């Protein structure tokens, strides 16, 4: 289906305590492949995931200093926003990028990404077209005019349809196999009390990835969307994840419902109800 | 400037079970400046050997991590995840449920 | 790979 390749940049000023700590982290369909963080004596980047230890040390060394070079953009990126908005040298502040492209299942460009954000806050974006920039306050429209008249847009397209493009397509066929990973969820229904005549039935998703999945409860085969509780997804630490939803019920009702897990990697999706241990 | 207040999960990464060694999570997430100090607590006492992964950033900007430890439940031993941010006043501290 | 970013 459609892959993406990004990079997630971070560049956090540090007054008074060294240099900004700079951290850039590149994905491929949502998953770390690599990672460069100036918190090192000689920072460079790093493999993250192991189809990617098939480049050669060249790879790694452009790479590295590309993202030296960015580091120092950064740097100096950080004092001029400390002007435009009229703040201290006092006080840390972040500046955070998004750069990338997704491509279709034909391997074309379906849309490229550059947007940037201030202290948390958008601040600039590339807007669908690769040709205009949407600024977020006064201080990105003074970024923006800059551009504009540099042709950033135009070297961004370029990037975006060309160099992006033709290295995921790389990437993509060195990590297929490993990226196509996929791990089906164990499910379980626990029963817990409540006050008074009601009680909790929750359905567990234990060990599957990728992350993704649906659980919902169903009452006589009517789903119940409303008055029931959830956790976000969380990993389990061991490369899977897992995730939750109650309901509170009747007490002696617990037959009339049934959970339903939905995930990528099952042949279909689970059923479940409450097992008193026979 | 602007902050958002991070959001705490408490868990294990195993069924747990009374004596059996285990791994104890804390995720956090939709927090943001980066800077957090996250502590896992037993019975109210910080735990020494806590390991944190690096740290990473979603869509929206804000930032997450996950922190964990090794433990092994017992039926009244009391563990909780305390993170201090400069989005909120004073330290949050979250316990940990065998049930959730 | 990633880009050169240009300054803000």
């Amino acid at each position: 289906g459609p892959h993406s390749l990004r990079y997630f940049v971070t560049a956090v000023s540090r007054p008074g305590l060294g240099e900004p700590r700079f951290i850039s982290v590149g994905y491929v369909d949502n998953t770390e492949f690599v990672r460069f963080d100036s918190d090192a004596e000689n920072p460079r980047y790093e493999p993250r995931a192991r189809w990617m230890e098939q480049e050669g040390p060249e790879y790694w060394e452009r790479e590295t200093q590309k993202a030296k070079g960015n580091e120092q953009s950064f740097r100096v990126d950080l004092r001029t926003l400390l002007g435009y908005y009229n703040q201290s040298k006092g006080g840390s502040h972040t500046i955070q990028v998004i750069s990338g492209c997704e491509v279709g299942s034909d391997g074309r460009l379906l849309r490229g990404y550059q947007q940037y954000a201030y202290d948390g806050c958008d601040y600039i974006a590339l807007n669908e077209d690769l040709k205009t920039w949407t600024a977020a306050d006064m201080a990105a429209l003074i970024t923006k005019h800059k551009w504009e008249q540099a042709g950033e847009a135009e070297r961004l397209r370029a990037y975006l349809e060309g160099t992006c493009v033709e290295w995921l397509r790389r990437y993509l066929k060195n990590g297929n196999a490993t990226l196509l990973r996929t791990d089906s969820p164990k499910a379980h229904v626990t029963h817990h009390s409540r006050p008074e005549d009601k009680v909790t039935l929750r359905c567990w998703a234990l060990g599957f990835y990728p992350a993704d999945i649906t659980l919902t409860w169903q009452l006589n085969g009517e789903e119940l969307i409303q008055d029931m509780e959830l956790v976000e997804t969380r990993p389990a630490g061991d490369g899977t994840f897992q995730k939750w939803a109650s309901v509170v019920v009747p007490l002696g009702k617990e037959q009339y419902y049934t959970c339903h897990v939905y995930h990528q990697g099952l042949p279909e999706p689970l059923t479940l109800r409450w097992e008193p241990p026979p | 400037m602007i902050q958002k207040t991070p959001q705490i999960q408490v868990y294990s990464r195993h069924p747990p079970e009374n004596g059996k060694p285990n791994i104890l999570n804390c995720y956090v997430t939709q927090f943001h400046p980066p800077h957090i100090e996250i502590q896992m607590l037993k019975n109210g006492k910080k735990i020494p050997k806590v390991e944190m992964s690096d740290m990473s950033f979603s869509k929206d900007w804000s930032f997450y991590i996950l922190a964990h430890t090794e433990f092994t439940p017992t039926e009244t031993d009391t563990y909780a995840c305390r993170v201090k941010h400069d989005s909120m006043a004073e330290p949050k501290t979250v316990y940990w449920d065998r049930d959730m | 790979s990633s880009i050169e970013f240009a300054r803000l």
